[PDB]
Order: C-alpha cells, then structure tokens, then sequence
C-alpha cells in the first residue's frame, strides 16, 4: 500500500475511519483488528449539527459532579559526576 | 559522515554511540511537534457543523467560514494566509494534514457561533446569536438593553471591521 | 489500582546515565580502552599520545551529557512553575479560567503527592439533560420593554417564565426580576406578555 | 572525466553553454553533467534510500 | 596514511552534526512554549470570555 509517508507492506487498507492507534503519518494510522493489521485514515470525531435557530434555547435540567486527575513532574534526580575521576 | 564507504564506517565504530544519541534526540523532537499541534487544535470532541440558513442577527461570518469551492475546504482568510507564507537528510510529514486542521478550526468556529461557551464545558446548547452577544456585554459590565437597542450599529461595525482584516492581509 | 508522564523523566535520565557509563569502553582511536593497559606496556613518551585520545573522547562524552541535562532541567522548571500556579489558583482558590482546572466549571481541587510530581484531583460541575424552549430578548407590557435582571425568558409552549441560565427553575415574570428600558418598538424580537 | 559519484542518470531539459561541462545547484552538489562523446547533458539523481 | 586523513574529516563532521543537533533542541524548546501559550489562548479566548 502506498502512503505519503512511504511504502507499507503487511497491512490491509480498510475504508472505515477509527481513532488513531499507531501513527503512520500524513493522516494514516494502523491497528490490530479482527486477527490482522489494518491501515486507515484517522477520524477526527463524530459529526454534530446543532439545532440553531433565532428563537430556540437549550437549558439543562440536571447536573453531574465530575472528578478528574492531572499529573505534573516537579523534580528530577540530583546527580553529580567528578570530572577528573570519570 | 561517511557516505557509503566501508573504510570510514569502520573507523567510526571507534567513537562509541554518539550517533545513536543524535538520532534519539532528533526523534524526541520530531514526536513533540505532533504533540504540539494536537493540544492546540483537538479541543473538541464533536465536529460541529453550522446551519444551512445563516441568520445571526445581522452579523456576517462568511469570510471566516469554510468555502467548499476552495482548496482543502478552507475559509477565505485561511487562503490569504497559506499564500503569504540529499545525503542522509530526510523530512518527515506531519501526522495531521492541513485538511484535518482546517476541519478542526471549522468545528471550533461553528461551536462558538452557535452555542457560545457551553460546548467547552459539556454538551453544546444552542442560543440565538444576539442573546449570546448580550451575555458577553453583561460580562464586561454593560447592560443588555445597550446591545439590543444598538444591534444594527454593532453588527455593522463588526462587519466593517472584519472587512479590514481581509484588506490588510 | 496513568503515570507515564512521571515515568518518562525517570527513563530519560537513566538512559542518559547509561550512555555516559558505556562510553568508557571506546578506544577513540587508541590501542586500548583501559588506561592501565596503556600505562603498563608503554613508556611515558608513547603512553602520552594514546592517553590524549582517550582524554579527548571522554571529555566530549561528558560535555554532551551536561548540555543535555541543562536543556532538560529547563523543561522541568517550566512544569514546576505551572504546578505552583495551579496549586495557588486551583487549590487555594476557585478559578474562572476555562480548562485551567479540569473540564467543566471548576468547583475545587485537592493535591496529592507522587514520586517526583503532584496529582491534582479537580472537582467540576457538568450540566446535564438539556431541554428545548422558545426565547425572547424582551417582554412588551404597557408600551414598555422589560429585560431580565439575571436569567432568560423562556416559554414552555403557552406560558412565559424567567429562569437562571444554567439550571432550569422557572418563575413568574414580575417587576422584581425584570427592569424597564424604552419602548417595545426598537428591539428585534420583543414578544407581548 | 574525473567527476566521480554514484546515482541514476536520466536525460534532461537543461541547456548548458558550449564551454560548460557540468552543473551544480545550491549547496553545491552536482546535479547534471555533460558526457564528453555525445555532447548531451544528463540529470543525476541520488539512488533511493530511507 | 589514509587513516590519519580520514580521522580529521570524521572529527570535523561529527562536530558539525552535533552542533546542528544542539541548536535544534534549543529552538524546539522555544517553539514548545509558543504552542503552550496558543493552547491556553484557545481555551481562554475561544471557548470562554477572558
Ligand atoms: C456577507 O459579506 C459578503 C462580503 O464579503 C457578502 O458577499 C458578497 O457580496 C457582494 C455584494 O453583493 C457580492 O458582489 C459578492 O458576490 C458576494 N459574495 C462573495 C464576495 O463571495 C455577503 O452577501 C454577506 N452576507 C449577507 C447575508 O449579506
Ligand atoms: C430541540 O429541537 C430540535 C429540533 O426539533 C431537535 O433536533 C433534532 O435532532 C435530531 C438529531 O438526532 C434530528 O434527527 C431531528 O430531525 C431534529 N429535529 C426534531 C427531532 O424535531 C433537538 O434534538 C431538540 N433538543 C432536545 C434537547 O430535545
Ligand atoms: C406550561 O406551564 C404552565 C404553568 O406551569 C401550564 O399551565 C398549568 O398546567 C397545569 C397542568 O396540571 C394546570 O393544572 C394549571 O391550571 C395550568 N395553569 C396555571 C398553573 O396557571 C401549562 O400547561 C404548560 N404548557 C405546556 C404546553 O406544557
Ligand atoms: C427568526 O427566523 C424566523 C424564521 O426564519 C423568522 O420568521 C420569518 O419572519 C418573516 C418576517 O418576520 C416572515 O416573512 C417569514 O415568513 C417567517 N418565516 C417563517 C418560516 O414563518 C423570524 O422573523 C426571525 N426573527 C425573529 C424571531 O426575531
Ligand atoms: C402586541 O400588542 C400591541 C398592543 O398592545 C399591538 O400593537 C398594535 O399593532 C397594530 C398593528 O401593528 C397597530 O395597528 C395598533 O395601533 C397597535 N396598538 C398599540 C396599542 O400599539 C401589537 O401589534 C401586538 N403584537 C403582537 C405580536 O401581538
Ligand atoms: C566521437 O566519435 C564518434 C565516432 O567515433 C562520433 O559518433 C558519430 O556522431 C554523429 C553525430 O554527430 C553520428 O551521426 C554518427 O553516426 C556517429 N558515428 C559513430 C561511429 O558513432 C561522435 O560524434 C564523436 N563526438 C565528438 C564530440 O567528437
Ligand atoms: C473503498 O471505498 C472506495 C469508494 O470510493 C472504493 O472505490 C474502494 O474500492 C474501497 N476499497 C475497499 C478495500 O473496500
């Protein structure tokens, strides 16, 4: 199969679009489905038209409480090398 | 360094692993270039589309909305921007094409024209565009009647000021 | 019972120290990689020429290690400054910056310590189960235009209410939740009620 | 004649000047040549790698 | 005699390649901060009112 990233051997080119799994490049990704290795154009997401008009409004009637995590590196290992003994 | 000659290539082995380090460094900076784009543009879950009949209270977004007869389905102003700007060396392509990034910006732009700031906090909830403009006027400390009584003037000023970006570029 | 952004730092630093250790076994164009085997079977005038190539190679190894540590410490400092700013603005206050403290309307945050980092637990409010309604900018009554004080005018199909904009809680339109400004002939979309 | 290299030679659409014997581009790599018997100029392209 | 002359080229070319790779790390660390600011402006000016 000929991509714009190069020539790809050993993967079948399907026609459906999934989320990206292993990036090949120039818009192509690969994944292990079903049992074989397939290559496809990635999808950006599901489509959605909003019911816009000039006198319509959507107002929520309930809510959820969400808790999510965020991880950040603060520090690293302090190392010294004696330049002469090295 | 050697250019396919076994004499130079054997002498090079005496230098250890300098050339595995250099490749590791360049690979580490070529992966983060795609990470850079993913975090600016993939800020939506859905790809939102704008309605076919576009009446936004007098505001006119036609020079920044996608144009089907154009290359890569870009907006009119995204085109002016794309027109203004061997031996062991290769260039790798980016993971997202330019078509994909123009798709991402048109989904952001249709989300904001149509739902205000609600789609960045949850599900998109539609609201008429002038009522959204009135909420934004409230957010800077002006009352809403000042928008509703000056709607046509505010819309004309906005249209005429979007028309000047296009000239200056 | 995830942490790859912390394991990446550990792995990159171990991978650099391993390369520095392993470059101690290259000749760099000398006869031996071990200095004692040049010293034992050579005399000073010719030991010196072989020792100088080892010195040259090992100095360059060490300099590459130190430059790449300096570039990586500057990336760790930006991360720690961002984590300090999140600790001040997300744990010691409530933020209005969108997406700064999680997805949704920030309510609060809790810190937790990690091996070389920090984990923030962000509590946010996410609205749910939206319904459709008809809206109007203003109400017209007695030849006057009425605007909501804080909310929106909504119709369930037959009746008009005021509600707050994030939670549906309909109330009667009175002179206590509205204010007046002008006639009902200038604003585009007034309804009569 | 002494110009030594390796690659794949194709026929070209350049036009040298009668005294000019080979061409080179920016970065000064040889990308054309004249062969000394046909008097025809040939494009030089590196042999695929990756 | 060609070993001594090939090593002089090897040393120079290694130096030049490693200078290229250092200056790219320093330039990428600057592009990274610009993209981090662009990601914050997309959140705070496009999906909100600042
Ligand atoms: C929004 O503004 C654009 C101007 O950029 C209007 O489109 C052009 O209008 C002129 C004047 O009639 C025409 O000559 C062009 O053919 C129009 N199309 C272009 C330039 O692509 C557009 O009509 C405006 N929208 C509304 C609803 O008025
Ligand atoms: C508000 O009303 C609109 C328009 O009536 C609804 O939009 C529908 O969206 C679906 C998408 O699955 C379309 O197939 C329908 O044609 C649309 N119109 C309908 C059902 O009349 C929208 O779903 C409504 N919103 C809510 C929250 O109920
Ligand atoms: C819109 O809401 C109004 C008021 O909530 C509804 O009118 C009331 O409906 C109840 C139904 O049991 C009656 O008992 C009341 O007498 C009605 N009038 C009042 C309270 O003043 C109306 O039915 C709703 N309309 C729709 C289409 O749902
Ligand atoms: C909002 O849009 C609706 C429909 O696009 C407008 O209703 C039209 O109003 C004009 C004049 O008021 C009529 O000539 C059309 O026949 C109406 N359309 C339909 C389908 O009935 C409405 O005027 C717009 N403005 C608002 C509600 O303020
Ligand atoms: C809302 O009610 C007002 C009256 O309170 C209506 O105003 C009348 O409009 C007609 C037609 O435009 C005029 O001929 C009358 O002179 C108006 N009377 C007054 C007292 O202003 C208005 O038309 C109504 N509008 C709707 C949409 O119901
Ligand atoms: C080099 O010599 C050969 C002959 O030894 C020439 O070849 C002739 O070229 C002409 C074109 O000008 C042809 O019409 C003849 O058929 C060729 N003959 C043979 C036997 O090959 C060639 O032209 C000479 N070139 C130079 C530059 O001297
Ligand atoms: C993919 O879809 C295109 C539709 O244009 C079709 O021409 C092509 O044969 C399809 N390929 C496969 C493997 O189904």
């Amino acid at each position: 199969f000929q991509t714009r990233a190069g020539c790809l051997i050993g993967a079948e080119h399907v026609n459906n679009s999934y989320e990206c799994d292993i990036p090949i490049g120039a818009g192509i990704c690969a994944s292990y489905q079903t049992q074989s290795i397939i290559a496809y154009t990635m999808s950006l997401g599901a489509e959605n038209s909003v019911a816009y008009s000039n006198n319509s409004i959507a107002i929520p009637t309930n809510f959820t409480i969400s808790v999510t995590t965020e991880i950040l590196p603060v520090s690293m290992t302090k190392t010294s090398v004696d330049c002469t003994m090295y | 360094i050697c250019g396919d000659s076994t004499e130079c290539s054997n002498l090079l082995l005496q230098y250890g692993s300098f050339c595995t380090q250099l490749n590791r460094a360049l690979t580490g900076i070529a992966v983060e270039q795609d990470k850079n784009t993913q975090e600016v543009f993939a800020q939506v879950k859905q790809i939102y589309k704008t309605p076919p009949i576009k009446d936004f209270g007098g505001f006119n977004f036609s020079q920044i909305l996608p144009d089907p007869s154009k290359p890569s389905k870009r907006s009119f102003i995204e085109d002016l921007l794309f027109n203004k700007v061997f031996n062991g060396l290769t260039v790798l392509p980016p993971l997202l094409t330019d078509e994909m990034i123009a798709q991402y910006t048109s989904a952001l732009l249709a989300g904001t024209i149509t739902s205000g700031w609600t789609f960045g906090a949850g599900a998109a909830l539609q609201i008429p565009f002038a009522m959204q403009m009135a909420y934004r006027f409230n957010g800077i400390g002006v009352t809403q009647n000042v928008l509703y009584e000056n709607q046509k003037l505010i819309a004309n000023q906005f249209n005429s000021a979007i028309g000047k970006i296009q000239d200056s570029l | 019972s995830a942490l790859g952004k912390l394991q990446d730092v550990v792995n990159q630093n171990a991978q650099a120290l391993n390369t520095l250790v392993k470059q101690l076994s290259s000749n760099f164009g000398a006869i031996s990689s071990v200095l004692n085997d040049i010293l034992s079977r050579l005399d000073p005038p010719e030991a010196e020429v072989q020792i100088d190539r080892l010195i040259t190679g090992r100095l360059q190894s060490l300099q590459t290690y130190v430059t790449q540590q300096l570039i990586r410490a500057a990336e760790i400092r930006a991360s720690a400054n961002l984590a300090a700013t999140k600790m001040s603005e997300c744990v010691l206050g409530q933020s209005k910056r969108v997406d700064f403290c999680g997805k949704g309307y920030h309510l609060m945050s809790f810190p937790q310590s990690a091996p070389h980092g920090v984990v923030f637990l962000h509590v946010t409010y996410v609205p749910a189960q939206e319904k459709n309604f008809t809206t109007a900018p203003a109400i017209c009554h007695d030849g006057k235009a009425h605007f909501p004080r804080e909310g929106v005018f909504v119709s369930n199909g037959t009746h008009w209410f005021v509600t707050q904009r994030n939670f549906y809680e309909p109330q009667i339109i009175t002179t206590d939740n509205t204010f007046v400004s002008g006639n009902c002939d200038v604003v585009i979309g007034i309804v009569n009620n | 004649n002494g110009l030594t290299g390796t690659g794949v030679l194709t026929e070209s659409n350049k036009k040298f000047l009668p005294f000019q014997q080979f061409g080179r581009d920016i970065a000064d790599t040889t990308d054309a040549v004249r062969d000394p018997q046909t008097l025809e100029i040939l494009d030089i392209t590196p042999c695929s790698f990756g």
